[PDB]
C-alpha cells in the first residue's frame, strides 16, 4: 500500500564527489502519505 | 619440614594466580548458567 | 495513574500500572516492547 520515506541529514567532509564515506547512521522516518500507486520507474530532478 | 612447607605454600599461592587468568577456568560451573539462561531465553522466545 | 486499571489503547488490550514513563522515545515511534511482545510502553493518542 503506502509509501514510505526514510532519511537523515547529516554534515561530513568527503573528496566531493568521490568515496562515500565510512561509519553508521540510522534513518528515521518522516513522512508516510497513504496512497495505491504502482511504481515500476522514477525520475530524479535536478 | 621447611622444603615441604615451601613448597606447599608456593603452590598454594600458584592456585589464585592460576584461577584468576585464562578467563575461562571456571567453565563448569558457567555453562549450567548459561544453559539455565539459554532455556529460560528460549522459552520466552517461542511466546512470538 | 500509579493503579492497576484495564486499558484500551487503539486496538489493544491489557491490564497494567500505567504510571510515569521517564524515557527517551523519538518521535516516530509508538510501542516499547522490550524483549519479547510484551508491551512496555504505548503511546497517547490525545496528548501523545
Ligand atoms: C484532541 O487530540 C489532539 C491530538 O493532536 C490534542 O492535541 C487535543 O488536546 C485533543 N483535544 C481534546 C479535547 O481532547
Amino acid at each position: 500500500g503506502y509509501f514510505k520515506i526514510y532519511s537523515k541529514h547529516t554534515p561530513i567532509i568527503v573528496r566531493e564527489p568521490e568515496d562515500l564515506p565510512q561509519g553508521f547512521s540510522a534513518l528515521e522516518p518522516l513522512v508516510d502519505l497513504p496512497i495505491g500507486i504502482n511504481i515500476t520507474r522514477f525520475q530524479t530532478l535536478l | 619440614q621447611k622444603l615441604i612447607a615451601n613448597q606447599f605454600n608456593s603452590a598454594i599461592g600458584k592456585i589464585q594466580d592460576s584461577l584468576s587468568s585464562t578467563a575461562s577456568a571456571l567453565g563448569k560451573l558457567q555453562d549450567v548458567v548459561n544453559h539455565n539462561a539459554q532455556a529460560l531465553n528460549t522459552l520466552v522466545k517461542q511466546l512470538s | 495513574k500509579n493503579k492497576c486499571v484495564n486499558f484500551n489503547f487503539n486496538g489493544l488490550k491489557g491490564t497494567g500500572v500505567l504510571t510515569e514513563s521517564n524515557k527517551k522515545f523519538l518521535p516516530f515511534q509508538q510501542f516499547g516492547r522490550d524483549i519479547a511482545d510484551t508491551t512496555d510502553a504505548v503511546r497517547d493518542p490525545q496528548t501523545l
